[PDB]
């Protein structure tokens, strides 16, 4: 049974997903103009930059996240930021044609974008597995923030000092996923969901890892980092 | 050391 706590957690996700995720995608204006050799790495910088932001964000409205001490909430999106966004940008992913579709032709997505900002199938292949398993498993929005939340909140980063607390607020978010699943999301969807949704959240870590072996080769080469943001810089390092 | 990000934080 949902309790009323678990409720209000889930009414509070939602509502922090819909204040920074604008499915208008206006602000994409205002990045760098997509080009079509890294003639996409400054429209996609924009892009993620932009994004961490609104990550950053939705943790902050995460039930328990502020309890956290700064160190830990920096070090928890520093490690996250990647895979939310991966996680987030579900919801433009179309398998139509495997593309992410953000309103117009200027601003679709698909592979050949991705390896314009640098990377090859070392990590457009899991990506483009995960996003069509995701988009799979059908996901109520309520499953859809849990896991951007429990994601954001994992004890077992690097850097995590009070991994007792990390781990006790994503306990109370895990059993309020477990129990929507089992009271709200019908058979036959339902089956092993919550096992499902904890798998895509190890095809992060390996997407992560995949990111941040390229990030660190790309960094070799001021002139490219040149192109990135201060952000992303910052958050990526 | 993430000033910027300290200050989204905050
Ligand atoms: C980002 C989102 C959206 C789409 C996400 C996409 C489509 C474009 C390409 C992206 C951003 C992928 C990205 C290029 C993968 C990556 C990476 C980092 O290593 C990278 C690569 C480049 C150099 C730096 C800065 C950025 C460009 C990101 C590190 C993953 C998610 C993809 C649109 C919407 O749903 C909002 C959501 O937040």
């Amino acid at each position: 049974k949902l309790s009323e706590e678990q409720q209000h957690i889930i009414a509070i996700l939602l509502d922090a997903h819909h204040k920074t995720y604008d499915p208008t995608y206006a602000d994409f204006r205002d990045f760098r103009p997509p080009v079509r050799p890294l003639s996409m790495l400054p429209h996609l910088a924009d892009l993620v930059s932009y994004s961490i932001q609104k990550v950053i964000g939705f943790a902050k409205m995460i039930p328990g996240f502020r309890d956290l001490t700064s160190d830990d909430q920096i070090v928890l999106l520093k490690s996250s930021a990647i895979e939310v966004i991966m996680l987030r940008s579900n919801q433009s992913f179309t398998m139509d044609d495997m593309s992410w579709d953000c309103g117009s032709q200027d601003y679709k997505y698909d592979v050949t974008d991705v390896s314009k900002a640098g990377h090859t199938l070392e990590l457009i292949e899991p990506l483009i597995k995960f996003q069509v398993g995701l988009k799979k498993l059908n996901l109520h929005e309520e499953e859809h923030v849990l896991l951007m939340a429990i994601c954001i909140v994992s004890p077992d980063r690097p850097g995590v000092q009070d991994a007792k607390l990390v781990e006790a607020i994503q306990d109370r978010l895990s059993n309020t996923l477990q129990t929507y699943i089992r009271c709200r999301h019908p058979p036959p969807g339902s089956h092993q969901l919550y096992a499902k949704m904890i798998q895509k959240l190890a095809d992060l870590r390996s997407l992560n890892e995949e990111h941040s072996k390229q990030y660190r080769s790309l960094s070799f080469q001021p002139e490219n980092s040149m192109k990135l943001t201060p952000l992303v810089l910052e958050v990526f390092g | 050391n993430h000033p910027m990000l300290m200050n989204l934080l905050k």
